[PDB]
Order: structure tokens, then C-alpha cells, then sequence
């Protein structure tokens, strides 16, 4: 049981005194995929049924707002979606 | 894996590249024996009447006040800003663990009775020459069942050589009970 | 062992020991605390953690009370010492005469009998019952099954079969109480002491002597927790095993309200961390049910005959415990509610009770051939009842009525007043025999009785008093 | 070697450090609280909150502390301190409790003062075993015919009242209740005495203030004490009150007193707990029921009981209350309860509907201890009344063709009839055993089957009313003798031929 | 108090203070956009965290945003001003005809009388219609049911049983709307306004004038979202409450369903996350039906 | 390193083996030589062939209306106590002359009696059954009883599907009878809601289908390139109110080539063996 904020390669930053948190409330990296389901870390900012937009141009709903990622429901197929895809709002 | 060996992994890594290993090494063992000597500083670790904010004063004074190093505290901010400052002991630990398997392994082994300095120099030389591990501290233990010959284990999991008499014994008599 | 307590959870109790565990199934006393707290050990969790069930309540425990292990299994004293006494789960009686002095003692927990170790030797039981003497006949050295609801008769039905067989055996017996009323236990206790099964002598000095009865008795009650209701089968299994393996004896083993059995899991399995099944059962509802039935089983040492009352919640027989229960039992005798409210006793039902022994290779041909065609017309009189229920009984033919009226008959006529209820019923208690039952079936059906009326069957026995009845309502 | 550091920095350290006693609040919903600390704490212990809320220590946890809050979820909040009160959960017991209404806890409501305490008794306690228990032999004076004939009540004993909403639940309850003054003011000695407690769970807070009301009114309260857990009232609270009357009546069977409980709700006891467990998640069952409330009911159920000669000799009998849904026996709850009880009191929305009143059925009526639990003159008469009320019930489905039918057959459903007629009474007006007695024998005697229906009441009344007047020797014979010898049987028909003499009727 | 959002779950929203957590059932005003938020407290979890149950929509919320702590529960206005209005479950007006002026507020969730404070005398209620009187009597203090849709008359024997109760016994009712259909409402209120019942004079500088009127109205829409539909009749209740307890009246109260009562606290307690009970509804079932019923 | 196997072979043929092929009949160790893995690939489409033999029950109404082939794969399906085990028996009991009249194994019916979930006390009256009429020489039985743990009565059913592909592929001929197979089912539940794997329906997994497709996919007829052997498969069921409407009877009829129901009306009225004619099915 783990947070996307604990993860090796953002903890690899906190130790080493890391405040690159400049990274605005507009983007996020995506954590998980499946089913027409993301879920993305960061976005603190984001209203409820935002539409929020892809790498590859797709776009999705945030709805299930929660304290450490954030739910989006996607308008298409998961292929295009992977591995800390930058997701920007609208 | 788990979040001990998570953020031990990321402190052996961090503290091998830049700050150095042995201080942050030392930091660690100090935190964990006030840990267990104070026996309030756990609970101050565990309570959560405890705010955020004076956990972080008092580990910041913790910091100016004894022999500390940045990423250490860096740690202790990230386990309070994740609520796993309970994790402390566990990530000491994972991180005393590596270190001495790093430099030289420690192996259990048993007997029967007391053996004598001779065939004890005998045991540690040929254990030695069969590691190729320069660095070896040993334990000696006494179980009767094998009856007196040497067994043990050298500690990487994987080999647990069982020089014995009766294990030896049995499976001898369990393959020439075969069918002609 | 020493430990110490960590957690406490109803009837369940984490410890954590030092320097060495205790394996699985083990018992532990707790130290700081009133009474004899005992825990049997079900799991290990890591951490030199282990879980355990209470055999009492857990009021009064603490985080870091001490606890010690026995290194065995709960032990129950064995020996011709535990006949004519009660006691409980962990062998402690509670008839308050005094101690067990025992010489030997046997674990709750014992591995069944082989297969090279059993012996099918198809006997029968003289229960003085007709509906069990001629549709469902008893197995000497089997299993034998009561199923029903609440308020149908097992409790009654198990004390007439006591009173009918126990007394008539000479070899022993043992019964046994999962939740069932603590008045009938003690009533049981009485009756026996009554009768002589149980034969206490009051010594000078205080003590007893129960040498000459032929019962023991082993009770965890309603007013018990789950873990002191799910282990007390065993306990008897315990003392019967000791007697048909040494003494070599058979032995009899009346067993009240098996389903606790069950229900206890039920109620500990979701505090031992496990998922549910369809109705809240445990996945283990067959393994923990065998490992219980095969140790019930006759062998070439002895012999165990069994007779466990099943309880069916909310009248259902389709759920998973009496299913299970369903393929381990020799006979069977199923009880109804439907039957018990037209005033019939005992309500069984003939068409969803069975048995093995009913065969014309065990029971003769006359006996097998009066059996089948009883269950036949019970089956026309069945399928007649909707259209009964609709229309009426002047709808059908003349053959269909002729099955009516013996069908109605022969429901009547499987009917006995027993002894015990005696106190409720006012009648007296009718033993009938099985040729005299199965000369009046073979009369019924031929229609050698369809001159007499319907309410000449109800509570007779045989035909003579039907007979008699029916002159004497005739004026 | 730091505690310096500590003390310093958050300025009330020193004190947060004694959690064997001390706990502090985490998370609170659903009736639930989670504490961290009290380390010592015992299961079932009371527990008491900032706000002088009080609550069980239910779950101990490795960390933390699992408790239900006897009350509301308002007057606990997360970082409020907890405290330990060092006793399981108890409640006041003893004379001082009678005539007072109370909650769970022994806490009063009616506003009249505080209770006396006693020792405070336990409230999860152990029921008794085999040898002290001992068997029923006496009865239980309900003022009820059809209840005193034919499904007598013991001393001892656990007998259910099952039946549908505005059926005479609480009627029966308390005319058995008022039946008692009599025999309590006429005795003066508490080992012949009967007092009684009456439990209601999840009921209207007006219909219980009326029972009270009526029971200061007709005087049965110097012997009755009452323990309200209603609607509004929080669900552990109502799971409670049984328990806690329950542990006030083994005051009075360990004193070799004798007592009777009477809940008046049971299925809403067992849909609290239905809640606290879903609320507690644990694992549903058969309509959702868990599997522990078998156990639950029979905790409490078992200790109802009669001590024995050297347990002092002390009674508590227990009349639970069932609320169906149209008439459905083959339910869990109501067959988890006949398979605890030793009897069964049945009542009907068609006999309620009709007028039958009290609408007690018969053939689904029964009861284990039976004549045992009768007296030798009620016996002899309530024998050839159920006898001839099965007849009824056997030859009543050709009522319509009792023309067609013989004379046997019409004299039979006559009779039935008649008793039928006879077995029937007011709201809050009992009678004694004595013309109980007088009544069953005028009717069992033919003196009714010719006698109008409708006349039977005032019949009734008016006998009684003579026997109270002028064969009060008669009266107290009976309740002496406990029997109905020839002479007593002589002058009990001199007077009936004398009454049917001097007074008319319509038939 | 100030807390922020942390999360948002439909219409269940979870905030953090720093210090001072509000009690439960405490409302909670967010700060920081239109059509003004309230939300309930119903759970605390631990980390200064509450979880809160909605009394409108959560559509353009933020975490982070600012929320504010009143101190006290979802409190309603209450006195002789509130006859003739209508007022929503946060006790704002809903009728487009200004604000109520009232010198009074009243919780509504207040506990129930105590065993003292009751009356053991039961008494009929004179309503003026025959066959209730004769065969269906009504009570004081009591509880009917009403088993009936359109087509019957029942709007009418319910102006009828307002106008003959406030002539006769001269007390003032209260109309609860549990989720109800809005043109059913716009049609209720405009016959009330025909039948005299609501009395809505216009003024000169264009306010109205409610004067002397005999019903009150509390209306939880459809569109609203659960745990309004649930704390209506809570409302209406407390309103009444304060006629009963303070001005000494008779009062009554008709309530437009009470199975929808159910379905909200059916749906609140399934977003909160609670086991459902035998038939999908909650555990807290017959406790919360008690707790509004024995007031 | 072993993946879990059983030894095949005529050294079986009147032994009595638990589910891992231990032997429990207290005479003698197992002489096999040969072992088999446990799950394994049924065989394709192409080395199989048409079903043309037919396969003596033994019963009359079965031979004439519901007739049996070998390779065929026919459901009994019941409630208890109707004779289920007794058709079983019979079907036995019918092989021995036309083995007794013979010594071409082509033409020899060999048997496995896989017993899932029975008591020792019934395996041992069948054994009883059987030696009385020396219909034990042809037949080998696997008993994974109630007090057998859950993963015994798992594997039982592969554990003869094993024995019998010995015979499959060897040019000669077999028959399996399946008994409780629901218990199979229950075994499979009770693995699963102990390793914390999540349920389906009935508090089932869903694998249930692919529990019973590679079992019963097994029996086959194959070709005269793969010796011409025979697989037949008369798996059994017991219902609950007559509910074929459940989900394990379903999955089973619907991945049989046949149905034989069996009711206690008819088993009462007086029709025994009391198949139903109109629902059974070939
Ligand atoms: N013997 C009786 N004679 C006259 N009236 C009766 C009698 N019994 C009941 N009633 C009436 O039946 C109604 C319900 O009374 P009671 O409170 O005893 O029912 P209950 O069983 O408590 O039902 P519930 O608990 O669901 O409210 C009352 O109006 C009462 O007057
Ligand atoms: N042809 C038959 N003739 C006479 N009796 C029969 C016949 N077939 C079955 N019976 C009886 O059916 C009963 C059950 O026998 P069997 O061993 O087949 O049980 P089953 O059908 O497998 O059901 P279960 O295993 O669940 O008990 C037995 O009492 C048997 O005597
Ligand atoms: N032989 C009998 N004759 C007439 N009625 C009986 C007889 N046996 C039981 N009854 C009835 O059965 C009921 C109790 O049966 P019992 O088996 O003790 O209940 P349970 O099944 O819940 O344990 C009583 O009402 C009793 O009157």
C-alpha cells in the first residue's frame, strides 16, 4: 500500500533535498490506467467535472478528486495513455 | 518492496552518491538507540496529538542539536509528510542490513559439545576458502542431533551445506532401501 | 511457554511469545484473570504472534496479561470414571460432586479412523417407533439424522429414543449438548438418576459414587461463547473413541443441536479475519464437518451408533449446512412443521426421510414391498393436493378417493403418544412393534380398515386399539 | 537522555505519557470511537468521555481502542481526553429501582430524583448451571382464563408472546402486571411475593409514559420498575436494557425473591445489533442478521430461571415479546427464540380484527411445563376445557351443516362456542384464580350452552359479583385449599342454581 | 473555525482543520464561489479530518478551498413570519418574494421531549369531517397515515383539515415537501393562494405582505441532492417544534412522503460507505425513522 | 520441482489410491512405473473421431432411450437419494461378462470410481459391493473423502482423468464416474476464500467453467491413427428442489453431450431407476 508521492524516483528527490514542487497546478503525471479509468498525481486546483486534456490529444473528466491523486474517466481507449503521461487542464 | 525497504533503499542510494554512507549510517543508529533508550521519543513519534508542525520543530532541534546530516532530516520530513514516522525503527534496519552484507557475513553453526581451538582454526580456514569472502563472523551453537559433525549455515540463504552424521546417515539408508 | 496478550476481539485473542510458539490447536491458560481462562490455538499471523479462541468470555483481559502453554491439546479424563457424569468442554465437571479421578486422559483433537479400519455390517434398531421401524429403519453402528425447525419434536423424539434404546442397550452411551436449554439437561440429569442410568450414591464425608451408570454427559450450552460451543462434540467423540477402541464396547452417542457446530464458525470465522460464504458460512462448512463425522464410525474394535438432531433455519433445507450434513448420515428422519400443525406426532415426514437399511436384502420382501407402496400412495395422496385445494375432493374419481381416504388413514395412523409426553398429553405411551406395524400397513392398504372412520388412527399404536376406539365412537 | 527536548519544545509532554488510564480520541462515526492509549483497560469496560458521556471498551486493538458510545455521536469529539472508570459496565440493583423508570445505565428520567446503589451488578453476566437450577412447580398468576387454563405460565420459566402489531402484546403484559397487587399486598412476606420489571425497547415514548400512567393509577408500581430504551434513544442503549433488567432481577433470584421480566421488544434489540455489526462491518447474514445474535438472545434468555433449595429458593420467570410480519413463524428470529423458549404464546390480527379479545389462538399456543405449572382445582377444570376447545377446533370446519349433523355434534360446538364467549375480558380489568376457577366451572358445567352468546358477559359480571358478595367463604376455601374437594364443589353449584334462579337472561 | 477541502466525492466532501474540529451535524459554509454551499458534518476519521454530507451540488469545487465553521447546526428561522413562506432545508426563502425577517432560529436537530415533559391523557383531534370523526379518529400529538395519490380529493382534504384546524383550534401547520415534483409544489402553493390559505398581498415599494396566513412550507426539491431530502422533515419538524413548545399551539404537519425520507438516507448512508441492510436500505433505519417520529 | 503427478498403469486395477495415487487399502505398495502430470492439454480436433460404439449400461431404460457411446461425456444429475451411485454400479456391474468373454483389450472395458466428498463408511460398501461380484479387477477407485483436505478433493477428479488417458492413448477403452462433483466445486471455494481470492456468484470463483472444461474436455474418441482408445465420462449431480436453474448444474449440462434426470416423484410412484424420459437427453 503505497501513495504515487512515495514512489523511488520522487522520494530519490526529497532526500536529496529536491524542491522542484515549481511544477504548476495545471499539469500532472498519469499513475495508473484500465478500463477507461486514469489516475493522476497532482492537479491541486482542478474543479470537478474539469475536462482535462493528453499527451496525444485525447480528453477526459476529472471527477474523483482525492487527497494524494486525482480520478479521470477518459472519452476513448486506454492505448494511448501510459507511464506518467502529462495531463494539463482546460 | 515494502515502504521500510522503499525508503531505505532510497537513503543507501542518496547517501552512497553524495553526502557519504558512514554518516548517515551513524545518524541512523543514533536515532534508533534513543529510540529505544528514551522511551518517550517513541511515544512522541507514535501520538498523533502530536501536530505536524511541532514534530517538525523538535526534529529540526534534534538536528542542530546532535551530529546530523541534511539527508536524514529529509527522510524524517518526508516520513512526517507521508505519516510514516513509525517506519523509523524498520528503515534503521533495512539500512544496517545492507551495510554489513556489503563489507562481510555473518553464519550460524553448530556442534555438539565444545570443540577445541585447533579444529575450530580448521573450520574457520576451510569455511574461508570455500567462501572467497574475506570478511567472516561467525557464531557457534550446540544441537545434538547431528551427532558431532560440523553443520552450519553460511548466511546467504541459498546454502546451508549439511556436513552432518545422521542427515547423512538417513538419506544414505532412505536410497539403499531402493528396489534392488 | 509464557506469552503475553496484544489484542482481545470478542471470542478471539492475539499473543505474542518470546522465545518459542506453540503449534496449532494448543491450549493456553491465562494468568491474570478470575476464573480457568482457556485458549486453543487456530493460526499463526508472524511476528511470533498467534491467534487463539476463548473458551469463556473475555471480560476482565488486558493488553499485556500473561499466558501460559500447556504444550498439548485441551485433555479431557477417559476411563469407566466419566460414566455417570457430567462435564464441560476442558473435562472440569459442573455436577458439583466432587472431582474426575481419572487415570488417563485423551485430547479433543484425534485423527479418524482408516479405511482398512471401518466395518459396514448392516444391523437394524428396535425403537418401538412405526414410522421409523417401517419407513426409515435405524442402523446399528450408523449414523441416524433428525432434521427440523423449532418446535417439531426433536428434543422429545431423542428422549423417547433414549428411553427406548439406552435403557435396552447394556453397553454404553454418551450425550452430548450444543446450545440446547439448560432445563432439559438438567431434566435428562433427573430422569436418568430417575431410572437408573445415572446411579449416584452419596458416601459419607461428602463423596459419590456413580459406579453402576451406563451415560456420560458433556454440556456447553447457549449460555456459552462460540469457542466453548464448536469443541464439546469433539469432548464426547473423545470418550467414546476411548471405549470403542480399549474397552472394545459399543457405545451409543445422542448428539443435540450438531448446527451450533456451525453456527459458532460462523460467528468466530469473521473475527478470524476470513471471507464469508453465500450466507455468512465459512469455506471450511465440510472439512470442519468431516473431520467430525469420520471419527463417528464403526470399526473392527467396536462399534459407535449416533443420533445427531439437526436444526434447518428458517425451515430451509436447501441451506449449505444441512446439504452437507445430508451425505454423511446412514438414516435420516425429516421433520415438519406442516405435518406438526395438523396435530400429528411425530411429524415426520416418510417421503423426505430415508435410509440404507431399507433394502429387501436387510428388511424382507413383505417389509420392503409395504414400504414402497406406502410411499407410493403418499405420493398420489401428494399430487392430488392442488387440485384438492381448488376444486374439491368431489371433482376426482372413485380410485383417487379410495387413495385419498387411505392416504388420510395411514397419516393417521403414523401416530404414537410417547412416554415423555405423558405430561402434556395426559395419553400413555404406546411401544409398537414392527410385525404388529407392518400387518396393520399391509391391512390399510388391502382396505381392510376403510370401513372404519379417520379419527379411529389418531394415537393407537396398533389396530386393536383403533378397533376399540371406533366401537367406542360409534355410540 | 532527551526528555528535556520534549518537555521543552511542546510545553505539556510530561502528562501525555500515562495512557494506562488516559487515551485521547482519533476517529468517530457510526456509533463507534477509536481512542489511542488505555493500555490497562479491560473488555467490557465503562468508559467515560470529556463530556460526561459514557461508553463499552468493546474492541482492544494492538494500537487502539475500539468503543461504542452509549449515546449520541456529538458529545465526542476527535482530540477529547477519555478516562477510565476501573469496572466493567454495571448497573444499580436492589429495592430503590421500584416504581422508577430508567434508562440502560440506572440513570432516571421521570424527574423525581436520584436511585440508591447497591454493589452495581454486572450486566454481561453468566447464566446459572444444573445443580442450583431446579425444576418449575407453581405458578405464575397472569388473571388471564384462557392464559391461567390452558397455557399455564410457571415460576421459572421463558415464555414467548408472538404476534403481529395491535394484537394485546402490552395488554398481556400488563394485566399480568396488575394481577400481582393482590397477592403482594395481601402476603407482606417476599418469598411469596412476585415483582416484576418491564423492559421497552424502540417504543413510543408516549405509549410508555400511559403505562406508567395506568399502573400509578391502578397501584402496581410499588412492585414494577421499568427501563425505557425507545426510538430515539441510540441503538447500544437499546441493545442494553434488556441485560440491564435482567441483572436487576437476579438481585431478587439470588435473594430468593421471585420476579418476572417482560421485553417488550426483542426484534428491535436484534435489529441494534444488526446495526452496530454493519455499522462495525462485519459480515452479513440471513436477512442480514449476523450469526452472534442467537448467542445475544440466549446470554440473556438462559437466566431466567428457579434457584434451587440452596441457592435460597428465588424465582425469575421472562416474558419476551415478538412482533411478526403477517403471522410469519418460519422467519429466523422468531424460530431462533421458540428454539430458546419453553412455551409459546400466540395472537392474531383475524381474532383481533373480529373482536376476539384477548386475541390468544390455542392450537399453536402451547406450553412445555403445562399442568405442572397449575393449581390442582384449575387443573381439574382447564383439563376438560382444553379438551373440549380441541373438539371444537376438530368439528368446527362443518359448522354451517349443524343441522344436517347429530346432536352430539351441536352440543359439542355448543359447549365450544360458549368458552369460546367465556375466554374473553376487558383491557385492564384481571381476575383471581378463585373465580377463574367459579367462571371455567359454570362454563364446563353446561350452564352456559343454552345460555345466549351475547349474555355471557353480563352473566359473567354478575356471578361474580355474587361470589364476592356472598360465597367469599368459598373464595378463600379455594385459594386456601388450592382444590376443589366435593363439599367446595356442592356449594359452588348450590350457588350457581341459586344465580340462574334469581336472575334472567335470554335464554 | 477554517478548514480546507481535501477531497470530493459526489455530494461527500472531506475537510481539514487545523485546530478546534467542529462537533458532528455542525455546518460548514465554502468560500470562494456562487449558489452558497452548506455541508453537514457525519463522521470524523483522524488527521483533523471530517467527512461531510451536501446540501447542494458539488460541481466547480476545489481542494485547498476555504471553508468556514458556523458553529452550530443547519439552524432554520422560525416564528409567525414564516407562515405563508416557503423556505428550503438550509432555511433560505425559495419563493421569490424576499427574506425572512424572523427574530428566531431553531436546530433542526434538536432532541426529542423526555419522559417527563408528556402528556399521558390522549385526546381526539376535532378536525370537522365526518367520517374521520366517526371512524378514523384523529389524535393529538399522533401520526396518520395517508394512503392516496391524485384524482381523489386529498389537496382539498388537506386545505380543509388547515382552514377548520386554525379556525377551531386556532393552531398554524407546517407542510413538508420530501422530494416532490416542482410544478406539483408551483401548483400547491397557487391553490393555497386561491383557497385563502396563504394570504400574499403585494405593497406599495413593491415587497409583499404574508399576512395572516395558516401553513408554512418547507420544500426539498427533486433536484436537490440527498441529505436535503433527508433533513427536511427535520426542518419542518424543528418549525413546528418552536409553535409547539414556545407559543403553546396545537399545530399540525403533513408530510408528502415519507418513503422518500428512506431513499435519502438509503443513498447517504451508501455514499458514506455503510453495509446495506436486508432490502439495500440502511442500518439506521428504524433509529433515524425514531428519531425524526418521536418528536 | 516436480509439478504434481500420479503414477498410471494396470497396477491400479483393484487398488484403492487416495487423490495422489497412495494406496489405502493396507495390501501393498503401487506397482507403476510410469507417472502422468495431473492438469494437463486436452486433445485438438483432429486426433478424434465420430462416437460409433456403444456402451452397455447394463439398465433398460438407458439402453433403449438414453443411449451411451464410448467417448461420450453424459450427465446424471439428480436430488439425493434417487440412485445415482446405484446406476453407477450398475454400469459396473454390466462389464464384467463381456471382460470374462474376452482377452483383446481393444474390446475390455476398464473403470475409475472417482468419490469426491463420500464417507469411508460408503466407499467401503461399494468395495464390498464390488468384490462380492468380483467387479474389482477391472476398476480402480479414488477416494478424496470429507476428512481428505479441500486440495485432495480438488485434484481427485484429475487424479482419474490421469489413470485414464493411460488407457485413452494406449488403444484400449475406459470409463470414469465422477461422484459429487458439486463437492469439486465447494473444494475449489473454500482454496480460493482461503487465499483471499475474491468470489463470483454463490460465492464462487469464476474459473469454475475452466475448472470443469479441462476436466471434462478430456474424454474424447480417438482416431485409428492414435490407436482407436475411448475416454467415455457419466459425471454426476446432486440439486436442491429439483433447481437446475442453479449455476453448476447449468455450466455441467451445458458442456455434456446428454442429460439422464432423475426425480423422487418417480423414485416413489414406483419408477426405479426413476429417469425421466422427456427432460433426459442424448
Ligand atoms: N382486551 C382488550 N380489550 C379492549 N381493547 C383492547 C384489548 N386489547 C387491546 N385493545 C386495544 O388494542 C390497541 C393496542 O393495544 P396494545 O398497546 O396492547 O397493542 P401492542 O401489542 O402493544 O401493539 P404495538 O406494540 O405494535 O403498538 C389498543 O387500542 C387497545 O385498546
Ligand atoms: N433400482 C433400484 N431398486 C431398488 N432400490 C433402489 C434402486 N435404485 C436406487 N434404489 C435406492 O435409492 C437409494 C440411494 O442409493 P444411491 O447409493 O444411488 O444414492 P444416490 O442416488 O447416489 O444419492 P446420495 O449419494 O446423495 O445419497 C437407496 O436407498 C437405493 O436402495
Ligand atoms: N409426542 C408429542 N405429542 C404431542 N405433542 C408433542 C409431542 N412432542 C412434542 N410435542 C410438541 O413439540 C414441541 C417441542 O418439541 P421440541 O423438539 O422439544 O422443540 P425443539 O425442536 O425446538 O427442540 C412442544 O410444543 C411439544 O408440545
Amino acid at each position: 500500500k503505497i501513495s504515487p508521492s512515495e514512489m523511488s524516483r520522487l522520494l530519490e528527490e526529497r532526500i536529496a533535498g529536491w524542491k522542484t514542487q515549481t511544477s504548476t497546478e495545471e499539469v500532472g503525471r498519469v499513475v495508473s490506467v484500465g478500463d477507461g479509468i486514469a489516475r493522476l498525481f497532482g492537479l491541486e486546483g482542478v474543479q470537478a467535472g474539469e475536462l482535462v486534456e493528453f499527451q496525444n490529444g485525447m480528453t477526459g473528466m476529472a471527477l474523483n478528486l482525492e487527497t494524494d491523486n486525482v480520478g479521470v474517466v477518459i472519452f476513448g481507449d486506454d492505448r494511448s495513455v501510459l507511464e506518467g503521461d502529462s495531463v494539463k487542464r482546460t | 518492496q515494502t515502504l521500510e525497504g522503499r525508503y531505505a533503499s532510497a537513503l543507501f542510494r542518496v547517501a552512497k552518491k553524495k553526502n557519504q554512507l558512514e554518516k548517515v549510517y551513524g545518524d541512523l543508529e543514533s536515532v534508533r538507540n534513543a529510540l529505544k533508550d528514551s522511551s518517550e521519543f517513541r511515544l512522541f513519534v507514535d501520538s498523533p496529538a502530536v501536530s505536524v508542525q511541532q514534530k517538525l520543530d523538535v526534529l529540526r532541534q534534534l538536528v542542530n542539536r546532535y551530529k546530523f546530516d541534511p539527508l536524514t532530516g529529509n527522510l524524517l520530513t518526508t516520513l512526517v509528510e507521508n505519516k510514516r514516522l513509525p517506519m523509523l525503527a524498520r528503515v534503521a534496519d533495512a539500512f544496517d542490513a545492507m551495510y554489513r552484507k556489503e563489507k562481510g557475513e555473518v553464519k550460524c553453526l553448530v556442534t555438539s559439545a565444545k570443540p577445541l581451538s585447533a579444529q575450530q582454526q580448521k573450520e574457520i580456514v576451510a569455511a574461508l576458502q570455500n567462501r572467497a569472502g574475506t570478511q567472516a563472523r561467525l557464531i557457534i551453537d550446540y544441537a545434538v542431533s547431528p551427532q558431532i559433525m560440523g553443520g552450519l549455515v553460511v548466511r546467504l540463504g541459498e546454502q546451508v551445506l549439511d556436513f552432518s552424521v545422521a542427515t547423512r546417515l538417513d538419506r544414505l539408508q532412505s536410497q539403499l532401501l531402493a528396489p534392488l | 511457554n509464557h506469552g503475553r496478550i496484544t489484542q482481545v476481539i470478542g471470542a478471539v485473542v492475539d499473543v505474542h511469545f518470546d522465545e518459542q510458539l506453540p503449534p496449532i490447536l494448543n491450549s493456553l491458560e491465562v494468568q491474570g484473570h478470575t476464573n480457568r481462562l482457556v485458549l486453543e490455538v487456530a493460526q499463526h499471523l508472524g511476528e511470533n504472534t498467534v491467534r487463539t479462541i476463548a473458551m469463556d468470555a473475555t471480560e476482565g483481559l488486558v493488553r499485556g496479561q500473561k499466558v501460559v502453554d500447556t504444550g498439548a491439546p485441551i485433555q479431557v479424563p477417559v476411563g469407566v470414571e466419566t460414566l455417570g457424569r457430567i462435564m464441560n468442554v476442558i473435562g472440569e465437571p459442573v455436577d458439583e460432586c466432587g472431582p474426575v479421578p481419572a487415570k488417563k486422559t485423551y485430547s479433543i483433537h484425534r485423527a479418524a479412523p482408516l479405511f482398512a479400519d471401518q466395518s459396514t455390517e448392516p444391523g437394524l434398531l428396535q425403537t418401538g417407533i412405526k414410522v421409523v421401524d417401517l419407513l426409515a429403519p435405524y442402523a446399528k453402528g450408523g449414523k441416524i439424522g433428525l432434521f427440523g425447525g423449532a418446535g417439531v419434536g426433536k428434543t422429545v423424539l431423542i428422549m423417547e429414543l433414549i428411553n427406548n434404546v439406552a435403557n435396552k442397550h447394556g453397553g454404553f452411551s454418551v450425550f452430548a449438548g450444543v446450545g440446547e436449554r439448560t432445563r432439559e439437561g438438567n431434566d435428562l440429569y433427573h430422569e436418568m438418576m430417575t431410572t437408573g442410568v445415572i446411579k449416584r450414591k452419596k458416601l459419607e464425608d461428602g463423596k459419590f459414587d456413580f459406579t453402576g451408570s451406563k451415560a456420560a454427559l458433556v454440556y456447553g450450552q447457549m449460555n456459552e461463547p462460540p469457542g466453548a460451543r464448536a469443541r464439546v462434540a469433539l469432548t464426547a467423540l473423545s470418550v467414546a473413541e476411548y471405549f470403542r477402541d480399549e474397552q472394545g464396547q459399543d457405545v451409543l452417542l445422542f448428539i443435540d443441536n450438531i448446527y451450533r457446530f456451525t453456527q459458532a464458525g460462523s460467528e468466530v470465522s469473521a473475527l478470524l479475519g476470513r471471507i464469508p460464504s453465500a450466507v455468512g458460512y465459512q469455506p471450511t462448512l465440510a472439512t470442519d464437518l468431516g473431520q467430525l463425522q469420520e471419527r463417528i464410525t464403526t470399526t473392527k474394535k467396536g462399534s459407535i451408533t449416533s443420533v445427531q438432531a439437526v436444526y434447518v433455519p428458517a425451515d430451509d433445507l436447501t441451506d449449505p449446512a444441512p446439504a452437507t450434513t445430508f451425505a454423511h448420515l446412514d438414516a435420516t428422519t425429516v421433520l415438519s412443521r406442516q405435518i406438526a400443525e395438523l396435530g400429528i406426532y411425530p411429524a415426520v415426514d416418510p417421503l423426505d426421510s430415508t435410509s440404507r437399511m431399507l433394502a429387501p436384502e436387510i428388511v424382507g420382501q413383505e417389509h420392503y414391498d409395504t414400504a414402497r407402496a406406502t410411499q407410493k400412495l403418499l405420493q398420489d395422496y401428494k399430487s392430488l393436493q392442488d387440485i384438492i385445494a381448488i376444486l374439491g375432493m368431489d371433482e376426482l374419481s372413485e380410485e383417487d378417493k379410495l387413495v385419498v381416504s387411505r392416504a388420510r388413514k395411514i397419516q393417521r395412523f403414523l401416530s404414537q403418544p410417547f412416554t415423555v409426553a405423558e405430561v402434556f398429553t395426559g395419553k400413555p405411551g404406546r411401544f409398537v412393534e414392527l410385525p404388529e406395524t407392518i400387518k396393520s400397513a399391509q391391512t390399510i392398504l388391502r382396505g381392510e380398515c376403510d370401513d372404519l372412520p379417520e379419527m379411529a388412527f389418531y394415537m393407537c399404536g396398533g389396530l386393536e386399539e383403533v378397533r376399540s376406539k371406533a366401537v367406542k365412537m360409534a355410540q | 537522555e532527551m526528555s528535556r527536548l520534549l518537555e521543552e519544545r511542546i510545553a505539556g509532554w510530561k502528562t501525555q505519557t500515562s495512557t494506562e488510564e488516559v487515551g485521547r480520541v482519533v476517529s468517530v462515526g457510526d456509533g463507534i470511537a477509536r481512542l489511542f492509549g488505555l493500555e490497562g483497560v479491560q473488555a467490557g469496560e465503562l468508559v467515560e468521555f470529556q463530556n460526561g458521556m459514557t461508553g463499552m471498551a468493546l474492541n482492544l486493538e494492538t494500537d487502539n481502542v475500539g468503543v461504542v458510545i452509549f449515546g449520541d455521536d456529538r458529545s465526542v469529539l476527535e482530540g477529547d481526553s477519555v478516562k477510565r472508570t476501573g469496572r466493567i459496565v454495571d448497573v444499580p440493583i436492589g429495592p430503590g429501582l421500584l416504581g422508577r423508570v430508567v434508562d440502560a445505565l440506572g440513570n432516571p428520567i421521570d424527574g423525581k430524583g436520584p436511585i440508591p446503589a447497591k454493589e452495581r451488578r454486572r450486566v454481561e453476566l453468566k447464566a446459572p448451571g444444573i445443580i442450583p437450577r431446579k425444576s418449575v412447580h407453581e405458578p405464575m398468576m397472569t388473571g388471564l382464563k384462557c392464559v391461567d387454563a390452558l397455557v399455564p405460565v410457571g415460576r421459572g420459566q421463558r415464555e414467548l408472546i408472538i404476534g403481529d402489531r395491535q394484537t394485546g402484546k402490552t395488554a398481556v403484559a400488563v394485566d399480568a402486571i396488575i394481577n400481582q397487587k393482590e397477592i403482594n399486598d395481601s402476603t407482606d412476606d417476599e418469598s411469596k411475593k412476585l415483582y416484576c420489571i418491564y423492559v421497552a425497547v424502540g417504543q413510543k415514548r408516549s405509549t410508555v409514559a400511559q403505562i406508567v400512567k395506568a399502573l400509578e393509577q391502578r397501584d402496581a408500581m410499588k412492585y414494577t420498575t421499568v427501563v425505557a430504551a425507545t426510538a430515539s434513544e441510540a441503538a447500544p442503549l437499546q441493545f442494553l436494557a434488556p441485560y440491564s433488567g435482567c441483572a436487576m432481577g437476579e438481585w431478587f433470584r439470588d435473594s430468593g425473591r421471585h420476579c418476572v421480566i417482560i421485553y417488550d421488544d426483542l426484534s428491535k434489540q436484534a435489529t441494534a445489533y444488526r446495526q452496530m455489526s454493519l455499522l462495525l462491518r462485519r459480515p452479513p447474514g440471513r436477512e442480514a442478521y449476523p450469526g452472534d445474535v442467537f448467542y445475544l438472545h440466549s446470554r440473556l434468555l438462559e437466566r431466567a430461571a428457579k434457584m434451587g433449595d440452596k441457592s435460597g429458593g428465588g424465582s425469575l420467570t421472562a416474558l419476551p415479546v415478538i412482533e411478526t410480519q403477517a403471522g410469519d413463524v418460519s422467519a429466523y428470529i422468531p424460530t431462533n427464540v421458540i428454539s430458546i423458549t419453553d412455551g409459546q404464546i400466540f395472537l392474531e390480527t383475524e381474532l383481533f380484527y373480529k373482536g376476539i379479545r384477548p386475541a390468544i389462538n390455542v392450537g399453536l399456543s402451547v406450553s412445555r411445563v403445562g399442568s405442572a405449572a397449575q393449581v390442582k382445582a384449575m387443573k381439574q377444570v382447564a383439563g376438560t376445557m382444553k379438551l373440549e376447545l380441541a373438539q371444537y377446533r376438530e368439528v368446527a370446519a362443518f359448522a354451517q351443516f349443524g343441522s344436517d349433523l347429530d346432536a352430539s355434534t351441536r352440543q359439542l360446538l355448543t359447549r365450544g362456542t360458549a368458552l369460546t364467549e367465556l375466554l374473553k375480558q376487558r383491557q385492564y380489568s384481571p381476575m383471581k384464580n378463585s373465580v377463574q376457577v367459579c367462571v371455567l366451572y359454570c362454563g364446563v358445567k353446561g350452564y352456559l350452552d343454552p345460555l345466549d352468546p351475547k349474555e355471557i358477559s353480563r352473566f359473567e359480571s354478575l356471578f361474580i359479583d355474587y361470589i364476592n358478595a356472598n360465597h367469599q367463604d368459598i373464595l378463600k376455601t379455594i385459594e386456601t385449599e388450592k382444590e376443589l374437594s366435593e363439599k367446595t364443589e356442592a356449594k359452588l353449584r348450590a350457588a350457581v342454581d341459586e344465580f340462574v334462579a334469581m336472575n334472567e337472561f335470554k335464554k
